DNA sequence: AAAAAAAAA
């Protein structure tokens, strides 16, 4: 609640962290089940913040750093064990993260050559390991979060798309979505968000008075812990009142993601079948200037989405108007309102 | 103990180093420093080795050397004017004489003049040498501000004006010289360098070419064709008198006391007099006004 | 300066120059040293000796050398319109090194490739091994020892006329231009006593006379000769 | 759809001709093939399913691994680090179907590794005194995009693999597939793929009355017939190559310049032939093979424009 | 905390040139940094003759003795008792600010943002030193720290007022300075003649009259006002005197 | 420095397209043995032929010959096409065709075998002028 | 086996 703006990067955000469901197929092998996000933009826009906020509300996540990270041992190391005096494999950055999503900030100034581990995983999300003797196949489904920033200090407008970005575009056709944030100068929304930010600084923790710093606490009274439906203490979530419309609590909404990623497993219909083809067919030969270029792996994306969003109103069948919020989100996504 | 090898001014050209083992006994500890040619009268001795013998299979011996007297000999090539461990000792009567002939009338121009008697003219280059080399006095203000107190010269001029003879006799007077020459010294050279020891297996910090240069003079040859890399690394042994490492997990400052002479040429081989100083060579504010 | 991967080595390697010490380097195709070399020769020709400071080792290194190298032109062919300078792409410092110059060129005349072509076939079929030298191998090596174990002096007359020949030369090539001709220095004159005390030496004479300075400074004086032509 | 690029595939899946000529001259069965396209296309997963149904496809990359270039599997293996080695030698190399996807990626050991393979060439690289050369017999399947990730309306030339043309012209077919924005086209892919995606199966909108383990067993069949060659076309083949030289007579007009002379091409017309009658053929070799191997030429330079 | 030391490119700034290629660094690392200061070399031998008594009167042979009567009058602490104030102040005070604060830090900030905008409309490039929320949040702990000085729970506009001076002397220092960088000059040289030409050495005209007649002509209004301040930078014979009202020609 | 230099360019002709093609379709659907190895071994050790003082002659005059040619009506001072390296080149070649063959002195036949092979490749060696 | 510093291309 503390980020003013980014209404969509919140919603690609929600969309997710509860992606589409996997398709296995005895003949057609393996289709990728998640949604990567990618963000590019000039200094001081809200990235490395949102990042971090991310990984807190995720159930699993890991933090990675290009500039201190390593390829090879960012996937698996051969050490050897003290006791039985054998050498074995330990598990890297991202296979810890199986299943889970990994954030990566820095993406640009990464090493070129680690950026192979990550054309390696995101292929197939698999990564195998053959050194020294050790023969194995490594699953790591994974879904990744990257910041990066242009090659120069600030993002041109006037210039090319490619240009801008560092990275090659064998990496950038995976990314599902590419958002480019900028901070247009203008009086009204400087004033807005001043005014904003000055409300957060100005702050209390409960309890606690404001003439001495923030104090270290103890650990909880139990070392191990654990009228019905009449109460919503914590379930409306409207802790305070600034706006009319409704805000819901933290641990609420990763009760109702787990809830969502288990118990739920839609399936689509022609309805939402005939608008993902309609809207693919007018968007690839609209035939103006675009951000990105796009290809069959935008319908599958497409598809990924209206199966996210069939699984985000706890619904088993795809409704048709799943397929228009994915398509409005891609056209912003690409186009811009 | 202490590892000697051949000095590479008289191996013969394209062989290996021999290496013996040298013991100090008290008195003699610490005398000898890493780097730094030595020269050791000792007494040669032999003992029994067991693993020596087995490698070789023939009853060999080892050979170590105790040392009875060290003598410095870096940089001071020059050794037949007077005998001794030292040459910069002085004895109670050449201290007399010091103060005899240090309150005449005019010493200063005779200290000048007897300095690089085989050279004509370059008055001034003379004064100058002999007021970096003479050096000053460091300050320290309330143990919280300091001064530094050592006279740095840069020569510049025409080929064929006897430079590198003014440096060669800089060298051969100063009680602490090291000479470096244009591209064959690097950055990490001059200065401290870290290194992993084979032995133990961690790193340590290496004593670079400045280090062996404090209380004494460091000279360079060449400076205008020193790669910039390898130009822009010594500013703080011109200024600030130390020199700061944080590498590999290390963070330490060494002390250098060191005054640069240092000798270039001018852009096109010769000085174009009507031309300002900012136009004759490719140096900055920053080098020149130390 | 070379160093084993995780090694303590950090050894030294001798180049041609090392090894030559106390001999003669012989260099073919001078003109495209590297940067480092070009700027290492001009120190290691002057001072005799190489310094180096790398990686936590430093050393003097003895090089007394007598080097003699061997260029080719800048577009193939000599242009006699031209000067040294202006053919060569040798810097001016490293000029000064040197202490002779020799110029040699080729011709289309008929006459003197005839004689050129009878000589190489004579010297390959014929007279493979019937040359005719004045002196055998042997014989020049026992008198260049024996030559070798003099050292020559200088007389009052020999200095007279070396301060004359040098105050000569100086005043001669600087009455040409200003801030384009610029190759006398104290190292010529060097250069005239080195050569007269080993013209000396040819001779077997303890001293010198100022017979020997003239032909020393005719070779200098045309070394001049043919940078005009 | 893409019809030629399977087609293809097919025609490789058999062989050329091969088992030597008179007098001791080398000629290989394999066939050497290169994709050409834009990334999006599905070559790496059309490379992958003719992997798949191989039993001799592998499939390889620059680095990522190793032990897979220029060296065997069996290096420091034992535990007495016995050293056991060949020397030279690839990844079953022996009649195998090498299959490269990023062609343009690999460095300088892998691509010096395939200019010794070229032309079934044997492996000689030593480096302990070995000499136990493979000796290497195998297609290659190679899959790469220009580095601008794009064609362009310029010289084609100046696109085609950022490789060394050496290497270009050993290739028997270069096929592109160039990615062209159609309604008609894209409408129907859209379709398959969403109908693909609708049923969580394969789709029975597909009309195959042959199953891949059907077309498994019967690609050994056809190799097993193994037809020879006939004389009657040789002036047919001939001719064919005069007219191929009169269109490299025209490959200065530029901006399609791939039409070059080499006489590779009529090495490779012909074992396309030889295929041709392969494939489905009794022991005879017709002309209308060497027509199908001509037309196949003439739509793989077509897709240039 | 992190204390940079840096040089510009060319050793001196050399102001003549554009402060765009005075500094190497990238518009990312700058941000992160909220304090920019440019010492620059001036000459004009008063300062000259203080500086150089200073340093010859700090050669220890007196300043051994001025600064000891610095501890004796109370106008000064030793190093120490320094060291034990900073680290009780950090240990005990966190302020904390006001909503008046709050709107006149909003105020400022909307200011500075839209004087940027001005300087980079007029300059037609990026501007080498951006201003973004990192400024913002750089002014409030400036406040913040100000007020951490003397032990105070809250945060006032005696405090503010300080740390808005500090960070406009920071901003106007580095960041506009000179925008400018130095219809091209051909009006510059037609307005100049005009001057000359109606205007005589002594007498003096009102600036809404000149505004006024060179808005009526091709001038207009942008143009007057920077080569009327850059002829008054030039102070060879114009003048400012009484408010903005009185152009005087010396 | 190399001794020898060849140059092959293929270029596109009906007649000569026709041979190769007729030619390689012939070989698609005289010649000695080890005797070559052992023959060339005792050419290399046993034989040892030396050029007589006839082939002089006409050596100097094929090395005047390529002078004149190196200089025209025009004092433009052409290119000097003949080197010493021609000399050596065609010694060599000349002695080494006595070493076929078994002599023991040369003849003329070498010396014009020889320069023909030379000033073949020599003539091909041309640019686009002249 | 894997990370980090140095000289040469
Ligand atoms: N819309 C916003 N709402 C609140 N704070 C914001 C907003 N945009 C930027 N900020 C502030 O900008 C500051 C910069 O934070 P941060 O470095 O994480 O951002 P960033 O855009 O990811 O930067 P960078 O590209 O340098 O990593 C933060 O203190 C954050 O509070
Ligand atoms: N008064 C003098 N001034 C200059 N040179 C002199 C003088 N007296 C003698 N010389 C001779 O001049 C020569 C100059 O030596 P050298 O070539 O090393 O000088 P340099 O031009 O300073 O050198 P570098 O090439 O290192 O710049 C020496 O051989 C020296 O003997
Ligand atoms: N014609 C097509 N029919 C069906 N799927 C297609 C088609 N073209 C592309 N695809 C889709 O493309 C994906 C695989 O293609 P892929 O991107 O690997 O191709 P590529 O050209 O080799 O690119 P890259 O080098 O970027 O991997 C699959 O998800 C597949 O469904
Ligand atoms: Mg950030
Ligand atoms: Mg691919």
């Amino acid at each position: 609640p503390s980020i003013y703006g980014h209404d969509h990067i919140k919603k690609a955000i929600l969309l997710m962290l509860m992606g589409g469901v996997e398709k296995n197929l005895e003949n057609g092998s393996h289709l990728r089940g998640d949604i990567n996000i990618l963000m590019v933009g000039d200094p001081s826009t809200a990235k490395s913040q949102l990042l971090r906020f991310v990984l807190n509300t995720a159930s699993l996540a890991i933090a990675t750093t290009g500039r201190g990270s390593s390829g090879v041992g960012l996937t698996a190391a051969v050490t050897t064990d003290r006791e039985t005096g054998e050498r074995r494999l330990e598990a890297g950055a991202m296979v810890l993260a199986d299943r889970g999503v990994v954030c990566i900030d820095e993406f640009d100034k990464m090493t070129d050559v680690d950026r192979v581990a990550i054309h390696e995983v995101m292929e197939q999300q698999t990564v195998t390991i053959a050194k020294a003797g050790i023969h194995t196949t490594l699953n790591a489904r994974c879904s990744v979060i990257a910041a990066a920033n242009p090659v120069f200090g600030q993002y041109d407008v006037n210039r090319d798309p490619h240009q801008n970005i560092a990275l090659p575009d064998s990496l950038l056709s995976r990314f599902d979505l590419l958002f480019v944030v900028t901070d247009d100068i203008n009086e009204i929304r400087d004033r807005s968000i001043s005014e904003h930010v000055l409300r957060t600084h100005r702050y209390l923790p409960p309890g606690y008075l404001e003439g001495e710093p923030v104090r270290e606490r103890l650990n909880l009274s139990l070392a191990v812990g654990e009228q019905a439906g009449a109460k919503l203490a914590k379930n409306k979530g409207n802790y305070n009142g600034t706006e009319i419309p409704k805000l819901v609590t933290i641990p609420f909404l990763r009760k109702y993601v787990q809830y969502a990623k288990e118990r739920v497993i839609p399936q689509l219909t022609q309805e939402a079948i005939n608008v993902i083809v309609k809207n693919y067919t007018d968007l690839r030969n609209d035939d103006n200037t675009k951000k990105s270029p796009i290809t069959a792996r935008t319908l599958e994306t497409l598809i990924r989405l209206a199966t996210a969003h069939a699984k985000v109103r706890l619904s088993k069948t795809v409704n048709k108007v799943d397929a228009k919020v994915a398509a409005n989100l891609l056209r912003f996504a690409l186009l811009g309102e | 103990r202490v590892t000697l090898q051949e000095a590479p001014g008289t191996v013969p050209p394209g062989r290996l180093p021999r290496h013996r083992e040298v013991i100090l006994l008290a008195d003699l500890v610490d005398v000898s420093k890493p780097g730094e040619e030595v020269e050791v009268t000792g007494i040669y001795k032999n003992n029994y080795d067991g693993n020596l013998n087995a490698k070789n299979g023939f009853p060999v011996f080892a050979t170590i050397i105790e040392a009875n007297s060290i003598k410095r000999r870096e940089g001071n090539t020059a050794n037949e004017g007077e005998e001794g461990l030292d040459v910069f000792s002085w004895t109670e009567e050449e201290e007399r004489e010091f103060r005899k002939i240090s309150r005449d009338r005019g010493i200063i121009d005779k200290i000048i003049s007897s300095m690089a008697p085989s050279i004509y003219g370059h008055r001034d280059i003379k004064t100058a040498v002999a007021c970096s080399l003479f050096g000053g006095v460091p300050k320290n203000v309330n143990g919280k501000h300091s001064i530094r107190g050592d006279i740095n010269v840069l020569l510049l001029g025409d080929p064929g004006t006897a430079k590198s003879q003014i440096l060669k006799y800089v060298e051969k007077t100063a009680h602490r010289a090291v000479f470096a020459t244009g591209q064959g010294a690097s950055a990490v050279g001059l200065t401290a360098s870290v290194r992993k020891d084979p032995i133990t297996k961690e790193w340590t910090l290496e004593g670079g070419a400045l280090v062996l240069a404090d209380k004494g003079v460091c000279l360079i040859d060449e400076f205008d064709k020193m790669n910039d890399q390898d130009r822009t690394s010594i500013h703080e042994a011109m200024e600030q008198q130390s020199i700061s490492i944080s590498k590999a997990g290390i963070v330490t400052t060494l002390q250098a006391r060191c005054s640069i002479i240092a000798a270039a040429n001018p852009n096109g081989g010769r000085y174009n007099s009507t031309l300002p100083l900012a136009q004759n060579v490719s140096l900055t504010e920053p080098i020149l006004s130390r | 300066v070379v160093r084993d991967e995780e090694g303590g080595d950090y050894t030294i390697e001798a180049g041609a120059l090392m090894l030559a010490d106390n001999g003669i380097c012989c260099i073919d195709e001078f003109d495209k040293m590297d940067i480092s070399d070009q700027v290492a020769i001009h120190e290691a020709m002057e001072q005799q000796t190489i310094s180096i400071a790398k990686a936590g080792i430093h050393a003097t290194l003895n090089a007394r050398t007598s080097i003699l190298a061997a260029a080719n032109p800048v577009g193939g062919r000599y242009n006699r319109k031209l000067s040294l300078r202006g053919n060569l792409n040798m810097t001016a410092p490293i000029m000064s090194r040197f202490d002779l110059f020799f110029v040699i060129l080729d011709d289309c005349n008929e006459k003197i490739d005839t004689e050129l072509a009878s000589h190489i076939v004579d010297l390959h079929m014929k007279r493979d091994e019937a040359i005719e030298p004045p002196f055998s191998a042997e014989q020049l090596r026992r008198y260049i020892k024996y030559a070798r174990t003099f050292k020559p002096i200088l007389t009052k007359e020999a200095r007279s006329y070396l301060v004359e020949k040098y105050k000569e030369l100086r005043k001669d090539d600087a009455q040409g231009f200003s801030r384009s001709s610029y190759r006398i220095t104290v190292r010529q004159l060097e250069s005239m006593i080195r050569l007269s005390e080993a013209i000396a030496r040819a001779n077997c004479v303890d001293e010198i006379t100022p017979s020997f300075i003239a032909e020393a400074y005719d070779l200098l004086r045309q070394s001049i000769i043919r940078v005009d032509v | 759809g893409n019809l030629d690029v399977k087609k293809a595939l097919l025609l490789l899946l058999v062989g050329g001709v091969d088992k030597r000529v008179g007098d001791g001259m080398k000629i290989r069965g394999d066939i050497n093939v290169c994709l050409m396209g834009d990334p999006g296309v599905a070559k790496s997963q059309l490379l992958k399913a003719i992997c798949k149904i191989s039993p001799r496809g592998v499939y390889t990359t620059g680095k990522g691994s190793s032990g897979v270039g220029l060296t065997a599997a069996v290096m420091k293996d034992p535990v007495t680090d016995e050293m056991i080695l060949e020397g030279g030698a690839l990844v079953l190399a022996d009649n195998g179907i090498c299959c490269i996807d990023e062609f343009d990626k690999m460095d300088e050991s892998d691509r010096t590794a395939i200019h010794e393979v070229m032309e079934q060439q044997t492996i000689s690289i030593s480096k302990a005194g070995i000499n136990t050369t493979l000796n290497a017999r195998t297609s290659i399947l190679a899959a790469a995009n220009p580095l601008y990730g794009r064609y362009n309306p310029r010289l084609s030339p100046l696109d085609n693999i950022n490789l060394p043309a050496a290497l270009l012209s050993r290739f028997d077919i270069l096929f592109l597939m160039l990615d062209i924005p159609s309604r008609d086209d894209d409408e129907k892919l859209a379709e398959h793929v969403t109908y693909v995606h609708m049923h969580n199966k394969q789709p029975d909108l597909d009309f195959t009355p042959v199953e891949p383990s059907k077309m498994r067993e019967y690609i050994a069949y056809a190799k097993t017939k193994r037809p020879v060659m006939s004389e009657a076309v040789n002036d047919y083949v001939v001719q064919a190559y005069i007219r191929l030289r009169q269109d490299s007579k025209r490959e200065m007009d530029s901006k399609f310049s791939f039409g070059q002379a080499t006489p590779r091409t009529l090495l490779g017309i012909i074992r396309l032939s030889q295929a041709l009658a392969k494939l489905r053929l009794a022991d005879m070799v017709d002309i209308d093979d060497v027509e199908e191997a001509l037309r196949l030429v003439r739509v793989s330079k077509e897709s240039l424009y | 905390s992190v204390l940079a030391a840096a040089n510009p490119i060319y050793g001196r700034y050399d102001d003549l040139k554009s402060p765009g290629d005075n500094i190497d660094f990238q518009t990312t690392i700058l941000s992160r940094f909220d304090m920019i200061f440019i010492v620059k070399d001036d000459h004009n031998e008063e300062r000259d003759i203080s500086i150089a008594n200073h340093v010859i009167n700090i050669h220890t042979g007196n300043a051994n003795a001025m600064q000891n009567q610095q501890e004796e009058n109370g106008s000064e602490i030793s190093i120490e008792k320094m060291k034990r104030y900073i680290t009780y102040c950090r240990l005990k005070c966190a302020p904390r600010l006001s909503p008046q604060a709050a709107e006149k830090l909003s105020s400022n900030f909307v200011t500075i943002r839209k004087q940027l905008l001005i300087n980079e409309l007029e300059s037609t490039e990026r501007s080498s030193i951006p201003i973004t929320i990192r400024q913002l949040e750089a002014i409030i702990r400036i406040t913040e720290s100000l007020a951490k000085l003397e032990l105070s729970p809250i945060a006032q506009e005696r405090h503010v007022d300080e740390a808005i001076r500090l960070f406009q002397a920071s901003t106007m220092d580095a960041a506009s300075q000179d925008p400018i960088g130095g219809t091209s000059l051909s009006e510059i040289r037609r307005f100049e003649q005009e001057l000359k030409r109606r205007l005589p050495i002594g007498w003096s005209t009102s600036y809404q009259t000149l505004r006024r007649e060179f808005v009526d002509t091709h001038r207009f209004s942008q143009l007057a006002l920077d080569k009327a301040l850059y002829a008054l930078e030039k102070h060879e014979t114009i003048q400012l005197r009484h408010q903005g009202q009185n152009i005087y020609r010396s | 420095r190399f001794d020898l230099v060849y140059l092959v360019l293929d270029k596109v002709d009906e007649k000569n397209d026709r041979e190769l093609a007729k030619h390689l379709t012939n070989l698609y659907l005289v010649l000695p043995v080890e005797f070559l190895t052992m023959y060339i071994s005792y050419a290399k050790e046993h034989i040892h032929p030396i050029i007589t003082e006839a082939a002089k002659t006409e050596l100097v005059r094929a090395y005047v010959g390529m002078r004149k040619m190196g200089d025209d009506s025009r004092s433009d001072e052409k290119r000097i096409t003949a080197t010493t390296r021609q000399l050596e080149s065609m010694i060599r070649l000349a002695e080494a065709h006595a070493k076929m063959k078994l002599k023991n002195v040369v003849e003329l036949e070498d010396v014009q075998e020889a320069v023909r092979l030379i000033r073949s490749a020599i003539k091909d060696y041309a640019t686009d002028p002249k």
